[PDB]
RNA sequence: CGGGAAACCAAAGUCUUUGGGUUCCGGGGGGAGUAUGGUUGCAAAGCUGAAACUUAAAGGAAUUGACGGAAGGGCACCACC
């Protein structure tokens, strides 16, 4: 949303679904993401450091949010042979 | 002014962050898509310097045992002039309450508007990024971007809503029973709100995004009560 | 019947009992005195009607926990009861008896286990 | 039966993206479908696609992101006169700025921007944004 | 660059500027689009004969003229 | 694997699971659950993928850690088989509770006396606990859930396939979650075994 | 999902983001399927089908009472027993 002199105008840049790459817009409160903890490898020891995904109202109402998370979590770990 | 400010106290964590000066703009709420249940939140973050215009009064009624009943319905719109607006309809026993509640309802509903450039983007957005339409029970309003000086070409009621929204120039076409005002304003309200939903190519790329002020402020938003 | 206690009364009874159980009693005569000490009630007939219904409750509570009333002592009693656990029941006794496939469930799960086979017959819907 | 084949491919796509789908199998495909899928691709509105070869007419798999609000087809394929292109994009595009009208000209199936630059014109195929 | 746009655009601008109605950055078409009535109204006699003392009223001005 | 090793399967657990008869799965699959399914037993019944049941449970556990204030993860059950179960989970991990008649207007509706703003809901039957699952979707709160093969997938992100027909399957899975979360961001340390007997989770019930 | 004014509708969906093929009928309500000419019919009638004039609502859907010689309901010696 540039303006004349490369300036950034209007007022915000919305987050985009983690499954459908579609704008979460802005009053659709039937939607939320999901912070997964990073682990200090080895195992346990929750260390931050979120691995995070945002899922749209749409996907969730269509009886996905879950799987989407899995394509999301495995593709970037953890989660394997799902 | 001096009348003795109330004592808002918040039900909601979102509210605590706002009063604490932890949340400062609605954008945070909008990006997070936090629901807003306490009207004061809207009041503190914006609304200050936001003006509410009452659109309509028309009465209705329904039948009692021993005959009749009748009551007042008020249609209220709220918005600064830039980028924020809300719409609220209420029916109540008394005009004042109907208006007073309507305003509250309008504020809760406040919505983002994405305002854009008819084409050559100099000196900040005059119109709308794309063309967005909204329908409410057979009335449908279509907003179209227009060149500068075009202004809001809409019916008076719609012009008023679009005005508060902060749109400078826009073309409109309306189909359906335009007469039923509650419907027409509602559709236009849906239309404007749809601008944020449009994905343009500018938007195509993504983002660490945010952690949510709810999470960072979490302690802050569990005070010392219960 | 004709005497159905109204909420203003019934509420007070639930009320007192919640904050008064170990104080209150089995007997009308005494709670009635107690309502003077632990509550401010405007007419004597009301206070009587209250004492009376709350006693009907105490009589009932002291014979089985009653649908919506909680007191510190009753919580403690349930707490202690809610401990029980024997020799224990599964065992299940030497050797699990499987339905097979459930046998093939372990067999193809990389898992040793105790055994027994009796799993055959199909198998109608409804 | 079938009059056109493009219109089916486009619709199939649109319903895929509307569902929340990330792939589609269109059938049966054609040189024109490829060319249109291709113009879309150059611009970002779809990912990569693949023509599978049944011994028949073809089947395409399109992998789609989600930048696509709509890809429509215009029927019939009206003739356009260089200053009817200006009239078309306004009729059916979101802002002057973006979205493409894609037509077929003597010098190739192209988006109207490429049309304006070449300085040729022709008959209108469809659009997207 | 379109001979029609160039030849007539520049002319509209130059005409709009001779009368002071319009200014240079304006003085392109992108700016006339973002213009208004006062800008014309400001150039009539009447308001000038005020604007340099020689009337002291938009009033006086019109009866003077 | 992933996070790197020890965290994998452990026969010890695959033993508790098979014992508790989790994997047994519903005769009616349901479409969104098809992935969980390992194989269909003869005489109709499906074998859930314990390996899959396992890993997701861990994925669940991890999402429960990362919530900073442990209290505001709500473990929920109106089902009896899961009532002591969740009460126990809430005792160990921070985790506030919601058993029995969920009470409508608990997430929407400030005014109410069971008003809660969780940052994570964990539900045990998405069909029995449909109210909480719906209310949660009125206010942007993620959901872990107990799902057998034929449970509603609407508004639930993250499933852990179970059996939820019942027994100890509901007991063990809540147990293992609390066991897992205490390990992560907690302080069990040494994704080594339990001083707590898993029976402690598990339904009570009646009396003669 | 989405549609529709709703009742409803997996088609009445993919319709203002309005464009897959083709065919038919309607443009407030009455006058009227009437007059009149043509046509078909043994006949009874059928098809095509106006106007003058008349009139500001005709109509649809949902909502709620009122009311029922509709169904289950009750309550009272201003009801019966």
């Amino acid at each position: 949303m540039q303006s004349n002199a490369g300036e950034f105008v209007d007022l915000y840049v919305p987050r985009k679904c983690s499954a459908s790459n579609r704008i979460i817009g802005a009053k659709d409160h039937a939607s939320i993401p999901m912070n997964v903890a990073e682990v200090d490898k080895v195992t346990g020891r929750f260390n931050g450091q979120s691995k995070t995904y945002a899922i749209c109202g749409a996907i969730r109402r269509m009886g996905e949010s879950d799987d989407s998370i899995l394509r999301l979590a495995k593709s970037h770990g953890i989660v394997s042979q799902n | 002014g001096k009348a003795g400010d109330k004592e808002w106290l918040p039900v909601t964590k979102l509210g605590r962050l706002v009063k604490d000066m932890k949340i400062k703009s609605l954008e945070e709420i909008y990006l997070f898509s936090l629901p807003i249940k306490e009207s004061e939140i809207i009041d503190f973050f914006l609304g200050a310097a936001l003006k509410d215009k009452v659109l309509k009064i028309m009465p209705v009624q329904k039948q009692t045992q021993a005959g009749q009943r009748t009551r007042f319905k008020a249609f209220v719109a709220i918005g600064d002039y830039n980028g924020h607006v809300g719409l609220g309809m209420k029916c109540s026993k008394e005009v004042a309450t109907a208006i007073r509640g309507a305003i509250i309802l309008a504020k809760l509903s406040i919505v983002p508007v994405r305002r854009g450039y008819w084409g050559n983007k100099i000196g900040k957005p005059h119109t709308v990024r794309c063309k967005v339409t909204g329908r409410c029970g057979s009335v449908l309003v279509r907003l179209i971007p227009a060149p500068r000086g075009t202004g809001i070409i809409s019916a008076p009621v719609p012009k008023k809503l679009l005005l508060m929204a902060g749109i400078d120039d826009c073309y409109t076409s309306a189909g359906g029973c335009t007469a039923t005002l509650g419907n027409f304003a509602k559709a236009t309200f849906d239309a404007i709100s749809k601008t944020y939903s449009y994905l343009t190519p500018d938007l195509w790329k993504e983002t660490v995004f945010t952690k949510s002020p709810y999470q960072e402020f979490t302690d802050h938003l569990v005070k010392t009560h219960t | 019947m004709g005497r159905v206690r109204t909420k203003t009364v019934k509420k007070a009874a639930r009320v007192i009992i919640e904050k008064y159980y170990t104080r209150l009693g089995n007997d009308f005569h005494t709670n009635k005195r107690v309502c003077e000490e632990i509550a401010i009630i405007p007419s004597k007939k009301l206070r009587n009607k209250i004492a009376g219904y709350v006693t009907h409750l105490m009589k009932r509570i002291q014979r089985g926990p009653v649908r919506g009333i909680s007191i510190k002592l009753q919580e403690e009693e349930r707490e202690r009861r809610d401990n029980y656990v024997p020799e224990v029941s599964a065992l299940d006794q030497e050797i699990i008896e499987v339905d097979p496939d459930t046998k093939e469930m372990l067999k193809l799960l990389d898992f040793g286990s105790l055994s027994n086979l009796q799993v055959t017959q199909p198998t109608v819907g409804m | 039966v079938r009059m056109n084949v493009l219109a089916d491919a486009l619709k199939s796509i649109n319903n895929a993206e509307k569902r929340g789908k990330r792939q589609v199998l269109i059938r049966p495909c054609s040189k024109v479908i490829v060319r249109f899928l291709t113009v879309m691709m150059k611009h970002g509105y779809i990912g990569e696609f693949e023509i599978i070869d049944d011994h028949r007419a073809g089947k395409i798999v399109v992998n789609l992101t989600g930048r696509l609000n709509k890809c429509g087809v215009i029927s019939p394929r009206f003739d356009v006169q260089l200053k009817d292109l200006e009239k078309w994009q306004n009729n059916l595009l979101p802002s002057r700025q973006f979205g493409f009208i894609v037509l077929t000209t003597s010098a190739g199936i192209m988006d109207h921007e490429e049309a304006r630059r070449k300085h040729t014109g022709g008959k209108i195929l469809g659009f997207f944004f | 660059k379109d001979p029609r746009r160039l030849f007539e655009g520049n002319a509209l601008l130059r005409r709009l500027v001779r009368i002071g109605v319009l200014d240079e950055g304006k003085m392109k078409l992108d700016y006339i689009l973002g213009l208004k009535i006062e800008d014309f109204l400001e150039r009539r006699l009447q308001t000038q004969v005020f604007k340099l003392g020689l009337a002291k009223s938009i009033h006086h001005a019109r009866v003077l003229i | 694997s992933g996070a790197l090793d020890v965290l994998q399967m452990k026969e010890e657990d695959v033993l508790k699971f098979l014992a508790a008869g989790t994997h047994l799965g519903g005769t009616n699959l349901d479409f969104q659950m098809e992935q969980y399914i390992y194989k269909r037993k003869s005489d109709g019944i499906y074998i859930i993928n314990l390996k899959r049941t396992w890993e997701k449970l861990l994925l669940a556990a991890r999402a429960i850690v990362a919530i900073e204030n442990p209290a505001d993860v709500s473990v929920i059950s109106s089902r009896n088989t899961g009532q002591r179960a969740v009460l126990k989970f809430a005792a160990a991990t921070g985790a506030t509770p919601i058993a029995g008649r969920f009470t409508p207007g608990t997430f929407t509706n400030q005014i109410q006396a069971a008003f809660r703003e969780p940052r994570l809901l964990v539900v045990t039957d998405p069909r029995a606990d449909h109210q909480p699952l719906t209310e949660a979707s009125y206010v942007n709160l993620p959901t872990i859930a107990l799902c057998n093969t034929d449970s509603p997938l609407r508004y639930v992100d993250i499933a852990i396939p179970c059996n939820n027909k019942g027994a100890h399957s509901v007991g063990l899975m809540w147990w293992m979650l609390a066991r897992e979360v205490l390990r992560m961001r907690g302080t069990i340390s040494r994704e080594h075994p339990w001083e707590v007997m898993p029976d402690l989770y598990f339904y009570r019930d009646p009396e003669e």
